[PDB]
C-alpha cells in the first residue's frame, strides 16, 4: 500500500526554494 | 475490491465461458508453426490463410487477444532412480546447464463473440454462432495444432481449463481454479497486483514470493516487413506477456474511419503527396482486397525482480526492438489501464487504440514460436529429457507428440556411426526415470555396454554357440500350442498332411520336453534343427530357463542372425510372442534398431499390425530406427508402418535420396534442406516432432560448472566412452562380467579402468 | 468462496446459469421500465400539488367592499355589481369626484403635483392616464414650462352630470 | 477513486505535440511543419581554430 | 447500419450494467426531485 | 430446486403484490388527491357585515 | 419448521449470480413498498387538507 520501492516517485525539483537577501526582511519591516 | 475490472463470471457450456455484460467467450492454446523450419516462401502463404480463415467469419461482434507468455518452467520435476549409472549421467547433464535460458513460449488466442420465447432462443443463437465459429477456426488451425480449452473431472470436482489462461493473465503464475457457483470475477484473482500510483511500475503478491513489471506500448501503423515482425522477443532474457487486441470494424465504419483521416489529412496547412495517395489506395484497396480492419492495442508487461532490472529489461527490449523499425513508447501514467486491458473483454481499458488492417494483426502476431514441446502433463510422468537447440531455446524432449491412445510409435532415422547409438543409449538412460520394461533388439553389439550397465540380462548371441533356448517348455496353454505348432511348421518349411502330423505330434509331446524328441513322434527336414544338426544348437537346448519377471530391462541381440533368411521370422515370432505373453498392466516398450529386415516377413507383419491395434492404448512405445532411410522404403509395407508414427528424428546422413524424405516420410523441402546442411559428424539432428521440427544440437563434450563457488572443467566424454559399444569393449565386458560377477556397479569401476589402459 | 461445483450435473449447472443470465437481464430491464414509470408518476403529482399550491395562494383578496352609509338615514348598504357597471353613485358623490379630478389634473405646484399627478392617475382609465402622463413630457412638459418658476391655481364653481356615466364641469 | 483516477488523469494532460513543430518528410534532405515551414539540417565538420 | 466510427468505438467501450445502473439512478434522483417540488407545492398551498 | 422454487414464490406473490398496492393505493391517492386539493385550491368566503343602528337600534340584515 | 422459507432464502444469499438476482429483486420490491407508503401518506395527505 506504501509507494514502491526504487522507483521513480515525484520530482526533486519541489524541493527548491527562492533564496532571500539576507537584508530584504529587517529593513522592509521597519 | 478488485472484481470491479474482471468480467468473467460462469460457463455457458463446456468450452464457452460466459460475460458479467453477456459477452460469451472462448480460449485456445495454440502451439504455433516454427518459423525456422520453413522458409520465407511458407510464411507468406500462413499469413495468406489466416487471413483468408478471419475474414471468413468476419463480423462486427467477433474480437480476437493473443499473448505471448514467457516462462521460467519450474513444472519439469527431477527424478530419482534404481541405478547409479543413470544417475550419474542424468546429474552431469543436468549441470550441463548452468547459465542457459531454460524459458518456454506459450500462445493464446480467445475468442470472443460480443451480441450487438424469444429471449431462450436468442440465447441458443448466441451460443450456437460461437461454437460454429470454433469448428471454423479448428478447421483453420489444423498445422498449428491448437487445442480446444475445455473442462476437465478431477474426481467429481469438475474444474474449468479456460479459467486457468485468464488466472495466468492477472495472477501472473499458474494457480489452479475450480469452476463453483459464484462469479468468477470475485475469487479469479488470488495474487492482486499493486500499482504505484505514478504508475512507471508494479507488484505482485504471491503466497511464496514477489515481482516487479513495467510495461511498453508498442503502436505501430506501418505494414510489417516480415511476416513476423517483433519475433526478436521470442528469444530473450527476460519474461513478459505480449498483448494484442482485434477488436473488429463493421466494414461502413472502417470506410468511414479511413474517410474521415483522409480528410484530415487533407485540410491541413502542408501538403505530403506520400501519404493522401498510399490512403487513397488503401481505402479501395478494402473493398477489393478483401481484409477487415479493426481496433489493435499492442502492450509487452516484462517482469522482473528488481526495479532497475525491470528497466534494464526495458531498454533492451526497446534496442531490440528498434532493430526491426518499431519505437516503443514507455508508459507511465497508463500502466493500471494497460495491465487491466490484457484480460479478454476488457475492451475499455485499452489506452490508445487505433484502426490495423488485419492483414498487420496478422502479422504482428502470427503465432510462430520455436517448437519446445511439453515440458510435463504427459501421459508418462514428465518429459524424458530436455534437449538444447540452435538459438537457445529447450526443447523437451518425449515420444507423446499429439494425434499423427496417444500415439507413442518413434523412428530416429540416420547413419549408425554418427551418433545413432549414442543417442539411443543416452535417451534411453535418462528415460529409466519410468521405469518401464525396455525388450531391446541390436545390431553390431550396438547397446550391449549400455544395457548390462542398466541392470538388463542382454543375451549375446552366436552362431554355432548353444543360444539356451527351448520352446518346447513352454506351459501347454492353448496359444503356446498354437505357436508351437505354428514355430515347427515354419522349421518344416526350411527342408495338409504335414500340418496333422505336426499337430498330433505336438499334442502328444516338461525337462524331457525339446526338439529331438519331438522326432520321436517332417521328421527328415526337422532333424538339421536337433542336437548334431546345422542348427541344432538354437531350439534343442535341454533347458529353457527365460522369462521376463527377474528383470525389467532385455535386450536380444540377433546381428548374428539377421541376414540369414532361413529362421528370422521363426526367432521373431518367437521373441515377439514370449514378451507379448508378458505385455499387462506394466508400462512397456519396444527398441528395433533395425526393423526391414523382419518387417519383409509375412507372417509376422499382419501379427505386428493387429497387435499394434490392440496395444495403442495399452501404453506401448515403439522405438524404430534405421541406419539409412533407403534401406526402408525399399519394403513396401515399411511405408505402411512409417505412417502410424508420432516423433521423428532426423540424424546427419548426407547421402540422402531426395524421394525418400520428401514424399517418402512428409517432410518438407526447407527440413529437407537442414538435414544436408549438418554436417557429417555435426551432432545436431532435426526433430520434427507432430507438425513443428527444430535442430536439437545435444553436445556431451567439456562444460564448466560452479562446484563451491569455483568454475570447474567437467565433460561426458567418459560417459559416451562407456555408451557406445564395440567388439573390443563386448570383449573386455564379457570378460569382466564372467570373472566378477553380476551386479551392475561392482564392474563398472574395473570397466573403466580398463577402457583407460586400452586408450592409453 | 466456496469449494468446487458438483460434477455429476455438469448440464444442470450452466443450464441454470444461462436461465438465471436471462431472467437477471430481463429483470433488470423490467425495474428500468418501472423507474421511469414512477419518474412519470411523480412528475405527475408533483405538478398537481404545485398547480393547486400556487391557485390556492392568497393573491386577489376578497375584492374590497365598500358599505355604503346613508348620512341621512344611517342605513348601511353593501358590496354589487357596481363594480360592473358606475361604482359612483349619487350627483352628490359624482360632483365630488369630477371636482377633485379636475382640480388635481388641471392644477399644478412643484411641491404639492406627485401627489395631484398620482391621484389623477388613479382616478383615470389608461387610455385617459397615457394622456395625462404626456402633459409632463418633452420640452413643452408642465415641469419644464411651469417647474418651480410658476403655479396653476384651479378651482370648480359648477359641477352638472348630464347622463349615463357624463357630466359637465365649469 | 482509486481505480477510475488513472484515466481521469491520463486524459487531463498537455501532449508534448503542441510543443513540437514537425511533421513529414516532404522531401528526403527537408521537414515540413504544421505551418508549412521547411527545413534542412546542416551537419559541419568546423574548422579548427 | 451503424455507419459511424465513433458510435462502434463507443459501441466497444461501453458495458450494459454501468448503463443501466446509471439509467436508474437518474430515474430515481429525477423522481425525488418531483417530489420534493410536490411537498413544496402544498407547503406554498399551506 | 426447493431453495430456488421458494424464492421464485417470493418473488411473484410478494413483489406483485407490493407493485398491485403500489398501483391501487396510488390510483386512491390520485382520486382523494384531485379531489380534496382542488377543493380547497378555491378560496372560501366571511361574512361581510350587519347593519345595527347606533341612533334607533334597528337591524338590517 | 416455521418460516421454512427464511432457510430457503439463505441458500440463494450464499454470493452468486442467482444471489444477485434475488437481492435485486427484493430490492425492487422495497422500493415498491417505499414508493406505494409514500404515496398513500401523501394521498390521505391531500384528502385531509382538502376535508
Amino acid at each position: 500500500q506504501e509507494r514502491i520501492e526504487g522507483e521513480y516517485g515525484a520530482s526533486e525539483l519541489a524541493s527548491e526554494r527562492r533564496p532571500h537577501t539576507p537584508g530584504a526582511r529587517t529593513l522592509l519591516m521597519v | 475490491p478488485v472484481g470491479q475490472f474482471i468480467p468473467y463470471s460462469h460457463h455457458v457450456t463446456d468450452t464457452i465461458i460466459s460475460t458479467k455484460n453477456a459477452e460469451y467467450l472462448s480460449v485456445w492454446k495454440i502451439d504455433g508453426r516454427s518459423h525456422q523450419s520453413a522458409s520465407e516462401a511458407d510464411v507468406f502463404q500462413w499469413i495468406r490463410e489466416l487471413n483468408n480463415t478471419l475474414r471468413g467469419i468476419s463480423s462486427a461482434n467477433l474480437s480476437l487477444w493473443t499473448h505471448i507468455v514467457r516462462r521460467r518452467v519450474y513444472e519439469y520435476p527431477d527424478a530419482e532412480f534404481d541405478n547409479v549409472f543413470c544417475r550419474q549421467l542424468d546429474e552431469k547433464y543436468r549441470e550441463s546447464f548452468t547459465g542457459y535460458n531454460l524459458m518456454v513460449n506459450d500462445l493464446y488466442l480467445t475468442v470472443v463473440y460480443r451480441p450487438v420465447d424469444q429471449k431462450k432462443h436468442r440465447q441458443e443463437s448466441c451460443i450456437k454462432a460461437l461454437e460454429d465459429i470454433n469448428r471454423t477456426l479448428g478447421q483453420s488451425f489444423k498445422r498449428y495444432g491448437a487445442e480446444l480449452l475445455s473442462v476437465y473431472e478431477k474426481g467429481g470436482h469438475a474444474f474449468s481449463a479456460p479459467l486457468e489462461f485468464l488466472a495466468r493473465l492477472v495472477n501472473g503464475e499458474h494457480i489452479p481454479m475450480p469452476i463453483c457457483r459464484d462469479r468468477f470475477s470475485d475469487y479469479m484473482a488470488v495474487n492482486r497486483p499493486m500499482f504505484s500510483k505514478w504508475g512507471e511500475v508494479g507488484e505482485l503478491r504471491s503466497l511464496t514470493g514477489l515481482r516487479r513489471f513495467g510495461m511498453l506500448e508498442i503502436r505501430e501503423y506501418d505494414d510489417a516487413t516480415e511476416p513476423g515482425q517483433l519475433n526478436v522477443l521470442l528469444e530473450s532474457d527476460y519474461e513478459f506477456v505480449l498483448t494484442h487486441s482485434f477488436s473488429v470494424l463493421s466494414r461502413p465504419a472502417a470506410k468511414e474511419y479511413l474517410q474521415r483521416h483522409q480528410k484530415n489529412l487533407i485540410d491541413a496547412r502542408d501538403v505530403a503527396t506520400d501519404q493522401i495517395e498510399e490512403i487513397d489506395e488503401a481505402l479501395n484497396q478494402l473493398i477489393s482486397g478483401h481484409f477487415v480492419m479493426g481496433e489493435h492495442h499492442c502492450t509487452l508487461t516484462v517482469y522482473g525482480e528488481t526495479v532497475q532490472q525491470v528497466r534494464d529489461n526495458l531498454a533492451h527490449a526497446s534496442a531490440a526492438m528498434l532493430d526491426v523499425a518499431v519505437l516503443p513508447k514507455p508508459v507511465d501514467l497508463a500502466l493500471e489501464a494497460g495491465y487491466w486491458a490484457q484480460l479478454p473483454a476488457n475492451w475499455q481499458w485499452r489506452p490508445r487504440p487505433a484502426p490495423i488492417t488485419s492483414l498487420n494483426f496478422l502479422s504482428f502476431s502470427p503465432f510462430h514460436n520455436f517448437m519446445s514441446g511439453k515440458p510435463t502433463g504427459n501421459p508418462w510422468g514428465p518429459a524424458v529429457t530436455i534437449l538444447k537447440t540452435v538459438s537457445g531455446t529447450p526443447l523437451y524432449f518425449n515420444f507423446h507428440a499429439s494425434k499423427e491412445r496417444l500415439l507413442g510409435n518413434t523412428m530416429l532415422i540416420g547413419q549408425s556411426s554418427s551418433g545413432k547409438t549414442v543417442l539411443l543409449g543416452f535417451l534411453l538412460a535418462q528415460a529409466q526415470k519410468f521405469k518401464p520394461t525396455i525388450v531391446a533388439f541390436d545390431k553390431d553389439r550396438g547397446m550391449e555396454i549400455s544395457i548390462r550397465a542398466m541392470g538388463g540380462r542382454y543375451l549375446p548371441l552366436k552362431t554355432g554357440e548353444p543360444s539356451g533356448f527351448n520352446p518346447f517348455q513352454l506351459p501347454p496353454t492353448h496359444a503356446n500350442l498354437i505357436f508351437l505348432k505354428q514355430f515347427v511348421k515354419k522349421l518344416a518349411a526350411a527342408g495338409h498332411r504335414d500340418e496333422e502330423e505336426i499337430d498330433q505330434a505336438i499334442t502328444a509331446m516338461k525337462s524331457l520336453r525339446r526338439l529331438s524328441l519331438l522326432l520321436q513322434f517332417v521328421h527328415a527336414r526337422l532333424v538339421k534343427w536337433c542336437e548334431g544338426g546345422d542348427y541344432g544348437w538354437l531350439f534343442d537346448n535341454p533347458t529353457d530357463a527365460l522369462d521376463l519377471s527377474t528383470h525389467q530391462i532385455y535386450g536380444f541381440d540377433i546381428t548374428e542372425f539377421l541376414d540369414n533368411p532361413e529362421a528370422r521370422t521363426p526367432v521373431m515370432m518367437y521373441l515377439l510372442y514370449r514378451t507379448e505373453s508378458m505385455i499387462d498392466g506394466r508400462r512397456f516398450m519396444y527398441v528395433f534398431d533395425e526393423f526391414w529386415k523382419p518387417l519383409q516377413d509375412e507372417y509376422f507383419e499382419d501379427l505386428a499390425k493387429n497387435k499394434q491395434k490392440t496395444i495403442r492404448k495399452q501404453n506401448g512405445i515403439f522405438v524404430f530406427a534405421t541406419q539409412e532411410p533407403s534401406d526402408a522404403l525399399e519394403s513396401n509395407i515399411a511405408k505402411t508402418l512409417i505412417q502410424q508414427c508420432a516423433t521423428y528424428i532426423f540424424l546427419a546422413n548426407p547421402k540422402a535420396d531426395y524421394e525418400d524424405y520428401t514424399q517418402g516420410f512428409k517432410l518438407t523441402d526447407s527440413e529437407f534442406e537442414l538435414v544436408r546442411g549438418l554436417g557429417e559428424f555435426s551432432r545436431r539432428f532435426l526433430i520434427k516432432q507432430g507438425d513443428q521440427s527444430a535442430l536439437a544440437e545435444m553436445n556431451l563434450g567439456k562444460f564448466r560448472t560452479i562446484v563451491d563457488g569455483e568454475t570447474v572443467e567437467r565433460d561426458f566424454d567418459d560417459e559416451l566412452l562407456v555408451l557406445s559399444g564395440t567388439p573390443d569393449n563386448a570383449e573386455i565386458a564379457e570378460s569382466i562380467i564372467a570373472e566378477v560377477g553380476d551386479d551392475p556397479a561392482v564392474w563398472l569401476p574395473i570397466f573403466l579402468d580398463r577402457v583407460k589402459a586400452e586408450r592409453s | 468462496q466456496p469449494k468446487p461445483v458438483k460434477a455429476e450435473q455438469l448440464k444442470s449447472y450452466y443450464e441454470e446459469s444461462r436461465g438465471l443470465e436471462r431472467d437477471l437481464i430481463g429483470e433488470f430491464v423490467k425495474s428500468r421500465k418501472t423507474a421511469w414509470r414512477v419518474a412519470t408518476a411523480s412528475g405527475l403529482f408533483g405538478l398537481l400539488g404545485m398547480v393547486c399550491g400556487i391557485v390556492g395562494f392568497s393573491q386577489p383578496a376578497p375584492a374590497p367592499l365598500v358599505l355604503r352609509v346613508d348620512n341621512a338615514t344611517g342605513a348601511v348598504d353593501v358590496v354589487t355589481t357596481l363594480r360592473e357597471h358606475e361604482s359612483s353613485y349619487g350627483e352628490v358623490v359624482d360632483t365630488y369626484w369630477l371636482n377633485q379630478y379636475v382640480l388635481n389634473r388641471e392644477a399644478y405646484d412643484y411641491n404639492t403635483i406627485q401627489m395631484n399627478y398620482d391621484t389623477t392617475a388613479l382616478l383615470s382609465a389608461p387610455a385617459v392616464q397615457q394622456d395625462y402622463y404626456k402633459l409632463f413630457d418633452g420640452s413643452n412638459a408642465r415641469d419644464r414650462v411651469l417647474g418651480n418658476k410658476a403655479r396653476i391655481t384651479v378651482r370648480v364653481r359648477s359641477i352638472q352630470p348630464n347622463g349615463r356615466g357624463q357630466a359637465t364641469v365649469r | 477513486m482509486g481505480a477510475i483516477e488513472s484515466r481521469k488523469l491520463l486524459a487531463s494532460e498537455t501532449p508534448v505535440g503542441q510543443f513540437i513543430p514537425y511533421s513529414h518528410h516532404v522531401t528526403d534532405t527537408i521537414i515540413s511543419t504544421k505551418n508549412a515551414e521547411y527545413l534542412s539540417v546542416w551537419k559541419i565538420d568546423g574548422r579548427s581554430h
